[PDB]
RNA sequence: CGACUCUUAGCGGUGGAUCACUCGGCUCGUGCGUCGAUGAAGAACGCAGCUAGCUGCGAGAAUUAAUGUGAAUUGCAGGACACAUUGAUCAUCGACACUUCGAACGCACUUGCGGCCCCGGGUUCCUCCCGGGGCUACGCCUGUCUGAGCGUCGCU
RNA sequence: CCCCCGGAGCCCCGCGGACGCUACGCCGCGACGAGUAGGAGGGCCGCUGCGGUGAGCCUUGAAGCCUAGGGCGCGGGCCCGGGUGGAGCCGCCGCAGGUGCAGAUCUUGGUGGUAGUAGCAAAUAUUCAAACGAGAACUUUGAAGGCCGAAGUGGAGAAGGG
RNA sequence: GCGAAAGACUAAUCGAACCAUCUAGUAGCUGGUUCCCUCCGAAGUUUCCCUCAGGAUAGCUGGCGCUCUCGCACACGCAGU
RNA sequence: UACCCACCCGACCCGUCUUGAAACACGGACCAAGGAGUCUAACACGUGCGCGAGUCGGGGGCUCGCACGAAAGCCGCCGUGGCGCAAUGAAGGUGAAGGCCGGCGCGCUCGCCGGCCGAGGUGGGAUCCCGAGGCCUCUCCAGUCCGCCGAGGGCGCACCACCGGCCCGUCUCGCCCGCCGCGCCGGGGAGGUGGAGCACGAGCGCACGUGUUAGGACCCGAAAGAUGGUGAACUAUGCCUGGG
RNA sequence: CGCGACCUCAGAUCAGACGUGGCGACCCGCUGAAUUUAAGCAUAUUAGUCAGCGGAGGAGAAGAAACUAACCAGGAUUCCCUCAGUAACGGCGAGUGAACAGGGAAGAGCCCAGCGCCGAAUCCCCGCCCCGCGGCGGGGCGCGGGACAUGUGGCGUACGGAAGACCCGCUCCCCGGCGCCGCUCGUGGGGGGCCCAAGUCCUUCUGAUCGAGGCCCAGCCCGUGGACGGUGUGAGGCCGGUAGCGGCCCCCGGCGCGCCGGGCCCGGGUCUUCCCGGAGUCGGGUUGCUUGGGAAUGCAGCCCAAAGCGGGUGGUAAACUCCAUCUAAGGCUAAAUACCGGCACGAGACCGAUAGUCAACAAGUACCGUAAGGGAAAGUUGAAAAGAACUUUGAAGAGAGAGUUCAAGAGGGCGUGAAACCGUUAAGAGGUAAACGGGUGGGGUCCGCGCAGUCCGCCCGGAGGAUUCAACCCGGCGGCGGGUCCGGCCGUGUCGGCGGCCCGGCGGAUCUUUCCCGCGCGGGGGACCGUCCCCCGACCGGCGACCGGCCGCCGCCGGGCGCAUUUCCA
């Protein structure tokens, strides 16, 4: 159960809060989990996707193993857009097709100044629950 | 249309009572909104009786009532000067001055006194700073308490 | 609302023109003019008597009726007919008034909650709480009432040292103090016999609480065990005592097909 | 079997019930209790690369600086940037801004008329004239300056 | 003697009892059952909501919908046969309703018959040829016949219109 | 209000406008009033009424009941007789 | 059983107001959807449940960020009060108790003093108890057990009818008084009558049905009335300024 | 024929302030109906309500008695319960219709004027410095202004106060800074940011799963987290979240020590001297509204208009007369208390798009009226536009193929997709309009079958064929029933223990202050009765409350029994 009011569990109100969340949240929502490698090495559950972020197909018509490399996030279709992930349409004129974060495992982060330290600040806050419940 | 024996009935209900018409929706969350009250009161007071200032024995009026006694409004000034008590000093001891009421007899004037020297008795002034001279009672009977009176006190059972 | 379709301003062009009699709504170079409002039967308008606020919601009970139907409820989760006829799974299940340390106070941890409940072989209730979880039937669904369940074992404690917090996401599973006892969660939809688990500080605290007989509650002021109407509730036995059975008239039953007429 | 018609049925529409959803209501609670001449509430008009509407904003106009946030943004374009960078976007907002009416304030509401101060050009105060900035609405309080009175006196 | 039913062998059986005994179940008798208004009772008659409960049902297809698919109740309705539909649904025990339509020149939306019906009648007026065009009585150009007929169907403005 | 005067006209409105609210105005008066089955089952009669389109009370009806009898070889009562 | 068709008999179109409707009365083209006895307060009776000369319920308190919670639990609260536990009188106020016995006062159907019993009786009164007598039982008698029948007799609730009684009001009448005090003081009798009275209790709380009102009030259904505002763009007048 | 004070009064675009509109639920003044009700009706009521109007704030008003009372008295306000739907009012009728006491929420008290005391002890505005400056303030210094003597500061205000005499005891608050130390309840104050478990494991459905079995305890993991939403179907585990004195970073809040600058000589108790109340006010007469106030409750206009052991009040006029109780004419105030407007949230036995607000969407929008004002309709493709490329017919609208789709019988007003209604295909009918009731008959579409429906079930006899038994004992296990109540444990009624009684409590206005503690009372202890426990002994219901042995019977398992038995099959 929830419990600290001055928070919702409305089937509307949240409902709501979805498809008009802005852009800075949307980010949090369009997360996507890691690999058990990465999730190893890293000790990190799930990090929100990025545009260059290398991720695995796991449901979805055309689940597989071919590691695709993301192309661009439709936050507003609130929709990722991967690389040999795509149709071919009437004219030939192939389209990608839209796959959640939530659908997909990361394979290979993006490795930056500002992705690091959230690495090592969500790694630290794990250790920090564990050694807390220690 | 009367039809064969009730009563009469004058109910009030020609004006508008629609329009006003109090319901009590309330009376949970507002029993709540008191509780915080007296929660907050006592602990922002700490040692202070929570119920609030000593009050006075004292006598109901009409005939039928008589044989009651009660928690006055506050002790009369005719009572003060007898306990010793000065009455601008008693406002700041948590004694209770109604300066309002005529004292008729020795008997609930006496009765009403012993309560004050009752109080005396048992109260532990706090001392205005903590290195402090007369009158305030000392580290022991200080140290030993910090209880809050919890229901009236001294309370008045006829 | 108290304005429901009741902000109009409509007339009624009464009688000599065709129409109806409604009120009907002025002027307007819109299709809302002259259609009806304040009519239960119009669109717009309002229904009969609004819903008002003062409808009398809540009710009422005397103390002792609903301390006596606490008593009923409690009786009852003895007796495993009643019990096990609540659907409560109660088959592999050691004693039923089924009392239990008070080290369980103490867990602090669901793990050995669930761990208590299979050793006192009672998961196959929360078990079956567990597959009977859907989603409601009807209109709730779309508010805040979607998913249902049954109802778990009633598990109950003298002192949260704890424990409440062990058995708590485990689903069916509700806590009531032994001092705080409520009819709703102990007899679920007014039936009786829920599944209870006394925690011998508890159990011992039963009697204290809510008297044995010739003696008080000494925990509520006045308060003592409501009398019985009969002693003996079976009554095969009482109608083969010999008592009763030697001073009654011998039977008439040959039956008597009635006689056609030749 | 001729055509029409009726009934029923087999299918085609028309209509939009029923059902099923639901970012909306409604009701009931809780917290706080948010205006203005420094110029409100209310209106007008304008503002996007492609934009009519809603919405957001104000000639510094689909925002301003800043701090988090932290890569998008996107209907299509177009872009900077160096995504090792206040660094895209969003929220916050605290930094700056506030077209025209309006208690609307120079006087009126035509959108015209002015007054009085300053600074450009003109002049070289020569006055306009052309340019620019500040004032100028009524009431009333404390104070100041200038007064009036065969009011009450004083000294002449 | 005149003996034991764990055995008389049983139409009587009292030693233990239906299949039948939902103890508001079932069974036999008799008797009786015109109805407006109204009452009353009975409704595993019907609608929507919740507490219980049905190891209910459900992407192996729900609600609705549709059925000259078998049936059942006296009947409210109910149950079964198929197709389509595409997401949720029901049974019992309770509780809760804004609760069941043929009517109110009832409300809203839709649709017929009428009916391919009334009708496209005020100012005498058109015709030819060519162009353009997929397509021309209806546009345009030419030619011809006509009208308004300077108190105009002529040429300019106001208010209004924008 | 306005009327050389006709109750003329006051923006399709005049024996006196239109707009919103009081506003679910009131109505002894029109109309309607939504599922089955079973049982019993009227009155249009009485007196008072500012009563005659309505009420008041007399009736008749149902329901709810109760006190008993005894059809359990072993009854008193009642009655459009 | 349902669809079409066929036949034979039957047969007026529903709803409604209505002494009487197929009506040469009114509503009603057809279909979908919406649609009219609701809530609250107050009574009243009926019933369900708790407790019972009590019983409650709030409003308050004590125990929650509620997930369930705006719940549940608990409180010399618990009774500060309502309702009931007693009425009657306009009001001051009075207030439900009688029987019997003995004794004392002249028992004067008047006054007082000691004891006994305590809600008086009659008739009906479900009815519980007693029961004379049957009525068997393989024989004659004897006899305990056991039931059935049972004339006749006793207690008799509830209720009904009656007769008695006591409180208050009022009347009548008539007696004796106590005496912190004086009687325009207080007090005591008898008979009658008025009382929504007592005469060994039934309420309280909470359900639900019905009903009756107050409530918009079953829904729909006026001509009006009131309060505030907008209009001379039409027309009526006046005026100002233009044109024919 | 001047100059000068003051008083009155002007003018200033003077220096500095400020007022005005809106919002308007709640809040305060006033004003103010009529529908309506009374079966009419005007009295009454609706109802001091709506409109009108005026006015405020985070709440508003009121408030420290000219009160209550009749007690053995209480003691500002407001609020809730209660009084109590009561006292009374009324063509005493419809209606109306309060209060006093008690309980409870909360609860705080105070200030003026005058009499006087005190070198105006005061106040305002300038100039220079010292600190302080995102609510303009302290500190100092200035013959820099000005009010104020028609009166500014302190004490003081009636509950006494002042002033004196001697009785007693003894000295810390306030404010401007300027630091610092303890982040100071949801269970780290407010806000923001940022952060914290566990499967996409097997197999299998499916277009896609989130579904179904399984997976080391309902499977694996997590579970202070299994709310919810998202996620091409129902997902604790994928993701956001959730739980969780979980973490960290800013900011903001509030409270604690120091330093400083300033301010302040502020007590308590006794005996005397004197000193006191707010005028065109109270009151009365009158009229007008109001309530319930009355032979006057409230408020008004006018008229008359006071006193000082007075005045008001002490609720049917009045005189006399006795008693009580306040003290007006000046003023402030938290708290509970109210909140259909705002911001910000949380929820529901709610409605679910002709419902729900007019408004799920370009909703107060489109449109109408000159204007006040009036004021709508309208949600849904799919999961993804993957929204028909291309050939072809067609001037073009439209088609046919094709293509996409799990599904286009989801095609851009697209889920579903009824009836009226209309579209055509098939069958059958058809001069008394159709339509209906009863009864059959023919035909169809379907539905049961039968390529015999001979329906099954016992038992038995016969003939074939096949396993191990049944009957019996013996070993074991498990029931059942019986009793000896045998032995023990259990409880009902009785008796005994007076044994728990103080090692058994709680109730009782029972009793003792012979007791103890605290101030006759309160608390505590001690005696008493009613209640509830131990010991053991006796009787009895010996009770579903067993448990042990003995028994009797049954069942299962394992042994024995090989076949005239006991099964299976045809
Ligand atoms: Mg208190
Ligand atoms: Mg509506
Ligand atoms: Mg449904
Ligand atoms: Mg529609
Ligand atoms: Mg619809
Ligand atoms: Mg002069
Ligand atoms: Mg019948
Ligand atoms: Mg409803
Ligand atoms: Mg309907
Ligand atoms: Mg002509
Ligand atoms: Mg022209
Ligand atoms: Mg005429
Ligand atoms: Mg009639
Ligand atoms: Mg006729
Ligand atoms: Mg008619
Ligand atoms: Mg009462
Ligand atoms: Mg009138
Ligand atoms: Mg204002
Ligand atoms: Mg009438
Ligand atoms: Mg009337
Ligand atoms: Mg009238
Ligand atoms: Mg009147
Ligand atoms: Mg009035
Ligand atoms: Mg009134
Ligand atoms: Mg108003
Ligand atoms: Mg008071
Ligand atoms: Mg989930
Ligand atoms: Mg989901
Ligand atoms: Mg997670
Ligand atoms: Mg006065
Ligand atoms: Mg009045
Ligand atoms: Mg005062
Ligand atoms: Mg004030
Ligand atoms: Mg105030
Ligand atoms: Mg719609
Ligand atoms: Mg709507
Ligand atoms: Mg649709
Ligand atoms: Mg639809
Ligand atoms: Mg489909
Ligand atoms: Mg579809
Ligand atoms: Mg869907
Ligand atoms: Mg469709
Ligand atoms: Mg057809
Ligand atoms: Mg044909």
């Amino acid at each position: 159960m929830k419990f600290n009011p001055f928070v919702t569990s409305d089937r509307s109100k949240n409902r709501k809060r979805h498809f008009n969340a802005p852009s800075h949240i949307r980010r949090k929502i369009m997360s996507s989990p890691l690999s058990k490698e990465l999730r190893q090495k890293y000790n990190v559950r799930s990090m929100p996707i990025r545009k260059d972020d290398e991720v695995q197909v796991v449901r979805g018509h055309y689940k597989g193993q071919q590691i695709g490399k993301v192309v661009q996030v439709y936050r507003k279709k609130y929709v990722i857009y991967i690389e040999r992930v795509q149709r071919e349409k009437a004219n030939g004129t192939t389209v990608h097709v839209g796959i959640h974060p939530s659908k997909v495992v990361i394979t290979r982060l993006k490795l930056d100044k500002d992705r690091k330290k959230i690495l090592e600040r969500k790694a630290k806050s794990r250790q920090v629950g564990k050694e807390k419940g220690k | 249309a009367p039809s064969r024996n009730g009563m009469i009935l004058k109910p009030h209900f020609h004006k508008d009572w629609q329009r006003r018409v109090a319901t009590w929706f309330n009376q949970p969350a507002r029993k709540i909104r008191r509780r915080k009250a007296r929660q907050a009161k006592a602990r922002r007071i700490a040692p202070r009786p929570a119920s609030g200032p000593l009050r006075p024995v004292v006598r109901c009026p009409t005939v039928r009532y008589h044989t009651k006694v009660r928690a006055g409004r506050g002790f009369s000034l005719e009572e003060l000067r007898v306990a010793g008590i000065h009455k601008k000093v008693a406002r700041t001891i948590g004694i209770s001055v109604d300066p309002r009421r005529r004292n008729k007899c020795t008997e609930s004037l006496q009765a009403n006194v012993q309560r004050l020297k009752e109080y005396r008795s048992k109260l532990i002034l706090f001392p205005r700073k903590p290195s402090a001279p007369k009158k305030g009672d000392s580290s022991a009977e200080e140290l030993k308490l910090a209880t809050q009176l919890t229901g009236p006190v001294m309370p008045i059972r006829n | 609302s108290e304005l429901a379709g009741h902000q109009t301003s409509a007339e009624s062009w009464g009688t000599g023109r065709a129409v109806a009699r409604i009120p009907r709504v002025r002027g307007g170079g819109t299709h809302r003019s002259g259609q009806g409002a304040f009519g239960n039967m119009c669109r717009g308008g309002r229904m009969f008597a609004p819903t008002k606020t003062w409808r009398r919601w809540h009710r009422r009970v005397n103390t002792t009726q609903k301390r006596y139907a606490i008593c009923s409820a409690l009786a009852a989760s003895a007796l495993p007919a009643l019990v096990m006829s609540k659907g409560h799974r109660i088959e592999e299940v050691p004693e039923l008034p089924l009392v239990v340390e008070d080290k369980v106070e103490s867990y602090k941890k669901t793990k050995e909650a669930v761990l208590l409940l299979k050793k006192l072989k009672a998961w196959n209730d929360i078990k079956k709480v567990y597959a009977s979880q859907r989603m409601r039937a009807g209109k709730g669904k779309m508010r805040n009432r979607r998913r249902i369940q049954r109802r778990g074992p009633c598990i109950i404690y003298n002192e949260d040292n704890g424990i409440i917090k062990a058995f708590r996401n485990i689903p069916g599973i509700t806590l009531l103090n032994v001092s705080k006892l409520n009819i709703l969660k102990l007899a679920p939809g007014g039936h009786v016999g829920r599944f209870c688990i006394w925690t011998e500080s508890a159990f011992r605290k039963l009697d204290e609480l809510y008297g044995t007989w010739r003696k008080a509650a000494t925990l509520k002021s006045n308060y003592n065990l409501p009398m019985h109407k009969m002693l003996n509730t079976d009554l095969s036995r009482i109608l083969k005592s010999p008592e009763i059975q030697r001073a009654l008239r011998a039977p008439r039953k040959k039956i008597h097909r009635r006689v056609l007429k030749k």
